[PDB]
RNA sequence: UGGAGGUGAUUUAAAUGCCA
RNA sequence: CCCGGGUAGUCCUGGCUGUAAAGGAUGCGGGCUAGGUGUCGGGCGAGCUUCGAGCUCGCCCGGUGCCGUAGGGAAGCCGUUAA
RNA sequence: ACGGCUUUUCCGGAGUGUAAAAAGCUCCGGGAAUAAGGGCUGGGCAAGGCCGGUGGCAGCCGCCGCGGUAAUACCGGCGGCCCGAGUGGUGGCCACUAUUAUUGGGCCUAAAGCGGCCGUAGCCGGGCCCGUAAGUCCCUGGCGAAAUCCCACGGCUCAACCGUGGG
């Protein structure tokens, strides 16, 4: 992991803001990322995080889902641009997602790994199926659902070792996140990548979205974001 | 549009009363219980037939495409229906004359149907003369009874 | 009604053409010289049955479920698939590569019976190795655990000699 | 009309906290409603309620935590015996043990979490989690 | 990771349900007092609901 | 800011189009 | 299609016909979940008042309209007269 | 390419097995000797931008799709990938198909609300107290053949296959 502090030192120095939060980074009060995020800032300069998560940048935390061309008519012939979908995160519990455009599939790949840079949101986990009853983060924790254009899903803890399953579009940002055994029950259009993509990543925000009261927490072992490094 | 039928405790046979009802809207389960598909197939429902060929003529293909295929009408045996039958193999045409025993197959298409630019047959060869075709199609292998 | 079947005894994959599946499986393949796919499968389908049987007693209770939960360790354990006392949940932290070792031909390597692995299986396959006195012709064979140890060539076997040069090679080896 | 002295009530509480609210008022009151009210305060779930009437099936004053996620009804009432919980609580949970499970058992009115200790079972009511 | 409850959740002061990681809830030091800290989750501000601080007796916006 | 409704008016003779 | 005429019908009494874009293209009852804005009935409260059963302004309960939060739908869009 | 070694299989031969036999099974004697098809090779889906014939012709195609003189998509050849004593072809049934839905669908514009209204039967029905024990729940007698399933242990070399236990 060594890389992944050189970089550290060589983008601190070769970089000036022109947001504040780039200051507030740069100078030395917040240099942790698990407290930037729960607070309502903006992120609009896509190196804060490269600066406090620099193993985004490996080229095994990116994932690159499809490209498809789309068209238009003018009265002079064709004009045509490429969308690519891409998504990144660590391996360990933080994930962002991203569309981009442009005219040149090269372009096209670099505008979104910068976009899927900043949308880019942390978790919870656990282990609550009814027979991994062991607290280690290997599972989504309790079973909730996300809904976005015409799919809905609904995820579903499951014991340690059932290898992931769910559609060949899910797997990959499934991964990411390492979530690694949970069953799946689909509706609408799975023929979409996008909404598909879309609608599993708002689930898994969604994880947020639940009160679980004092004692439980160690019923399941919830986690965030990292856990014993 | 409410909650659901008879969503009470007592009138589950109100319940079974509607789906053997509205079972019936849909369209395999008709195709079985009445038995359809039987009595209405050259065969009599089996996969395999012999038969006895009578001519031999050509078909052409769907709107966008070009050529004639070749094809036989054998009399079967089993009922004495006139069926259509088309052969694969390039040129095999070359040695069906007439009055030679034949079998014939599906051609396993949507639905058991037709298939891909042919339409209008259901129905392909297999065997002359107690000899697999696909043998004549490479040669390989030489012919009884001429 | 009908009369009972003998069934098979594993499970083909759903899709068989899962490009990285096959690009995964593919070095077990070779790693330990295996003969046809389905030489591998009867193992996995093994683990998967020892996996479902982990989880189901494990969510029940009662008189004899519990018995039959813990009659268990004693075979997973008796075996030599696990420690010495691997309470029942690390009965799920286990791999195809567990498994894969107890098979006679690697064990026969890995105890230096032979140069390599898709020799170790001549030897047997054409009898020289002994099981606890016992011939054995079976390269799929799962030594327990009470047997590793007496395991050696045959009391009439070319080989049961320091003097067969093929034996002879055997040694050079070994270092 | 007044079919059901409990669903109007439940799926009134599920919205009154779902645009933040914090006072309450259940319309007509049972007796089985106040031992709900009692079942599901023990767990920490909702303030202090008293019974006010003022001459007719009295209404009921609680205030909240804004604090449970979803509360619903089963309405058809099956019965259960003691022993195929799972099979419930594969149906109306997120866990196997987030939250509860009413009974209304030979012993009157007590959650599962006690009620497969007595080792018990029968109709059940609704669910809370 | 050496947790010593390392990094806390905080809570709304009007609502009660703590804050997802991109609700636009903001924080700032209670008025007529400078010792409090006070946030507003999102819901939970659009539809203004009172508030007050912990220490104070002043109470609402 | 944008519509949302109603009463009147609202025009000679003008047919059809292989091939990839 | 335009123009000049003209039979049955339209009209009145007792009948059979039971057909529509018979369209809010939305079956019917009950509870709950933001606020704004007119207008018909009734009523209650203040003011005026040619003192009239009149003219302003609030507030409670009923029908008929528009704009739009939470949420919901493939989107046109609905929003206590729900979709 | 050469050098060593082997004998499950294959040929001879004896013991033993058997109602008589045949197989098998322990020994000897021989010897790398006696042991490979099938389907694919444009996207679905692992795999050739490789060469040589064919001219909207012959042909391929489970669907979408190629063939107009420059075809990764026919016919070959040469290469190449999936299974392996099997791989292919036509017919039925279930899953996939929440395209028969109690879990668990819908019906303004896409299939789909009866032109509207009374009420028969049947289905759902306010609050409070006192009883009944049918509905319910639990404990408990008598019961639902063996075979078939699952768990270990034991016998054929281990596997099938057989048995003593336990569900
Ligand atoms: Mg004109
Ligand atoms: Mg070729
Ligand atoms: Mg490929
Ligand atoms: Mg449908
Ligand atoms: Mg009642
Ligand atoms: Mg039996
Ligand atoms: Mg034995
Ligand atoms: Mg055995
Ligand atoms: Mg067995
Ligand atoms: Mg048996
Ligand atoms: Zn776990």
């Amino acid at each position: 992991s060594q890389e992944w502090k050189e970089y550290a030192k060589r983008v601190l120095d070769e970089w000036q803001p022109k947001t504040k939060l780039g200051m507030l980074v740069k100078e030395g009060q917040i240099t942790d990322i698990h407290e930037i995020f729960r607070k309502g800032y903006q992120i609009k300069e896509p190196e804060i995080i490269d600066v406090l998560l620099p193993e985004v940048n490996a080229r095994e935390n990116q994932e690159i889902l499809d490209i498809a061309l789309t068209v238009r008519m003018t009265d002079s012939g064709r004009r045509v641009r490429f969308r690519v979908l891409a998504a990144v995160g660590n391996r360990d519990g933080y994930v962002g997602l991203g569309i981009g455009h442009g005219r040149e599939v090269g372009i096209a790949i670099r505008k979104a790994i910068n976009y899927a840079k900043l949308n880019i949101i942390e978790i919870k986990r656990g282990c609550g199926s009814w027979e991994c009853r062991c607290r280690r983060p290997h599972s989504v924790p309790f079973t909730v659902e996300g809904k976005e254009g015409s799919v809905r899903v609904k995820l579903i803890p499951g014991p340690r070792g059932l290898g992931l399953v769910i559609g060949d579009v899910g797997k990959k940002i499934l991964r990411l996140a390492g979530i690694q055994d949970v069953w799946s029950q689909t509706l609408g259009e799975t023929r979409t990548t996008v909404n598909f993509a879309k609608a599993v990543f708002n689930a898994l925000y969604n994880t947020n979205k639940v009160v679980v009261t004092p004692e439980m927490i160690e019923r399941y072992g919830i986690v965030v974001g990292r856990a014993m490094p | 549009p409410g909650k659901k039928a008879p969503n009470g405790e007592f009138a589950g046979r109100k319940l079974k009363l509607k789906r053997k009802k509205f079972r019936w809207s849909d369209i395999r389960y008709k195709r079985r219980v009445l038995r359809l598909k039987e009595k209405s197939d050259p065969l009599e429902g089996a996969p395999q037939a012999r038969g006895i060929v009578l001519e031999k003529i050509a078909v052409e293909a769907k709107q966008p495409n070009s050529g004639m295929r070749k094809a036989v009408r054998v009399q079967l045996i089993k009922n004495g229906k006139v069926v259509t039958a088309f052969c694969p193999g390039d040129g095999a045409i070359k040695f069906i004359d007439e009055h030679d025993e034949v079998i014939i197959e599906g051609i396993g298409g949507p639905k058991g149907g037709s298939m891909g630019d042919i339409p209008g047959i259901r129905y392909k060869v297999v065997k002359v003369n107690r000899v697999s075709l696909k043998e004549l199609v490479k040669g390989r292998k030489e012919k009884p009874r001429r | 009604g009908d009369p009972k079947r003998q069934r098979k005894k594993y499970e083909t994959p759903p899709h068989p053409w899962i490009k990285e599946r096959l690009d995964r499986e593919r070095v077990l393949m070779d790693k330990y010289e295996l003969k046809n796919k389905k030489e591998l499968w009867k193992h996995e389908t093994q683990l998967k049955n020892f996996r479902r049987r982990a989880r189901r007693l494990l969510a029940a209770r009662g008189k004899q479920a519990e018995i039959e939960r813990e009659q268990l360790l004693a075979r997973l354990k008796r075996l030599g698939l696990l420690p010495e006392d691997a309470v029942l949940d690390d009965v799920l932290s286990l791999t195809i590569e567990d498994i894969l070792e107890r098979r006679l031909q690697t064990i026969v390597y890995k105890k230096g019976l032979a140069r390599t692995m898709r020799q170790a299986r001549q030897l047997i396959v054409h009898g020289h190795i002994e099981v606890n006195g016992q011939i054995i012709r079976s390269p799929s064979y799962l030594v327990l655990k009470e047997e590793e140890d007496t395991i050696t060539y045959a009391r009439t076997s070319p080989f049961a000699n320091p003097q067969h040069p093929e034996r002879m090679m055997i040694e050079k080896a070994k270092q | 009309t007044l079919l059901d002295p409990l669903a109007n009530a439940l799926s009134h509480i599920t919205n009154s906290e779902r645009v933040g609210k914090r006072e309450v008022y259940i319309k007509p009151a049972s007796k089985l409603i106040g031992e709900v009210l009692r079942v599901m305060q023990k767990y920490g779930y909702i303030g202090e309620f008293e019974f006010i009437d003022d001459g007719r099936a009295g209404v009921y004053r609680v205030q909240l935590l804004g604090k449970i996620n979803k509360a619903g009804a089963i309405k058809p009432r099956f019965p259960v015996k003691a022993r195929d919980y799972e099979r419930w609580e594969k149906r109306f949970l997120p866990a196997f043990e987030f939250g509860i499970l009413i009974v209304s058992t030979s012993q009157g009115v007590m959650s599962h979490k006690e009620a497969r200790e007595k080792g018990i079972g029968g109709r059940l009511i609704a669910y809370v989690y | 990771e050496n947790v010593e409850l390392k990094f806390e959740i905080p809570v709304c002061t009007s609502c009660g349900r703590e804050i997802t990681p991109r609700e636009h809830a903001t924080h700032f030091v209670c008025p007529n007092c400078g010792e409090a800290i006070i946030w507003r989750c999102e819901t939970c501000r659009l539809l203004a609901k009172p508030y007050k601080c912990p220490k104070c007796g002043w109470e609402g916006p």
